[PDB]
Parts: C-alpha cells; structure tokens; sequence
C-alpha cells in the first residue's frame, strides 16, 4: 500500500516541498529547461521510496498555439494533464505567481514564473477566453515589453507604437498620447 | 511617466 506524506525535504537542501507547491523536474534529456509541476500529493511507496502526484504547467511551445507575441518568457498554462513521478526527480522549488503578483515583482529570478491561463490539452482549449488589450496596436499585454501610460486616456502604449524607442521612453517625466492633443 | 515592468 501507500502512506500519504505531509512533507518532503529535498536532498538535505534546506528546501521543503508540500502539496500545492510548485517544483522543477529534471528532464531525462540534457538540453531541455526543467519541467514545472504543481505537487498535489506526496506519498511513500510500500518499500518506502517517495512518489509525487503532479499537475503539469505547460510552456507555450508544448501548447496548441505555440509561443505568441504576448506570451511572456515566463508564461505558463496550468494543464489538466496529471502524472506520478519519483520525488528524486525534484530539483528545487519554484514560484508560479498570478499575473498581477508577477507584475508586482521587484525583479524576476529563474525561480519566478507566472500564469494567466488554464489550458485543456486534449481539446486545446484556453480559459479564460477573453484577454485585455492595450495600446492602439490593440494587443494583449506582455510583461517583458515596456509600456507607458498617457495621463489623459490613461491607456498604455508601446514606445515604438507611438514612435519613440525604449530609452527616450525611460526619460519621459510626463506622457500624453497624441490622440489626447487633437480635434 | 508610469511604466510597466
Ligand atoms: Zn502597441
Ligand atoms: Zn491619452
């Protein structure tokens, strides 16, 4: 049979894994960046070697559409793929923030990830269905991309989309869109 | 102005 375990400590590494935490898993293949899974259940086998029940986060590439324009570098999709893996497969814990708490980060580390979509793998479906769009390029926000906010419309714009490159945009003390100064 | 990162 199997006992269910409250906590796992990885490799005496001062790191404690509990259900609900997000962790990284070594791929067998050398090239790949580590997989990112949410631990849902920890349990010890009959012979007392530990195993974990996993929900997978999908990278945009694994996903239906592939990486898109607005998909950030650390975009993940919570899947509905489940699995079970040896807990020796775990390397370190990582964090997968909500979109908003990601945007709030003082600065991003390899540790840090974010998710704004649940992705059904068999149907290829995405929840939610609607995205919010910005600028007059009218694209969804990509956190990697720098955006500036007019003080009139208080809409957000890409510097290039309004005809300035990034480092003058950094210089702007005050910004008003051209559409505010017209007609 | 206010920027987003
Ligand atoms: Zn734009
Ligand atoms: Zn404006």
């Amino acid at each position: 049979g199997r006992k269910e375990l409250d906590s796992y400590t990885i490799k005496g590494t001062n790191k404690v894994v509990r259900a609900g935490d997000c962790v990284l898993m070594r791929p067998s293949d050398a090239g790949k960046p580590p997989y990112v899974a949410r631990v849902e259940k920890i349990e010890a086998d009959a012979r007392n070697n530990v195993k974990v029940h996993c929900r997978w986060y999908y990278r945009p590439e694994e996903s239906l559409g592939g990486r898109r324009q607005f998909h950030g570098a650390k975009e993940l999709f919570l899947s509905d793929h489940f699995d079970v893996q040896s807990a020796h497969t775990i390397e370190g814990k990582c964090i997968v923030h909500t979109f908003k708490n990601y945007t709030r980060l003082e600065n991003v580390g390899a540790e840090d990830y974010y998710c704004r979509f649940e992705y059904k793998a068999a149907t290829g479906a995405f929840t939610p269905d609607r995205v919010a769009v910005y600028c007059k390029c009218e694209m969804p926000y990509n956190p990697d991309d720098l955006m500036v906010q007019c003080e009139g419309c208080k809409d957000w714009y890409h510097p290039a989309c309004v005809g300035m490159t990034i480092e003058e945009a950094k210089k702007l003390d005050h910004f008003v869109c051209a559409e505010c100064s017209s007609d | 102005a206010r920027t987003k990162q």
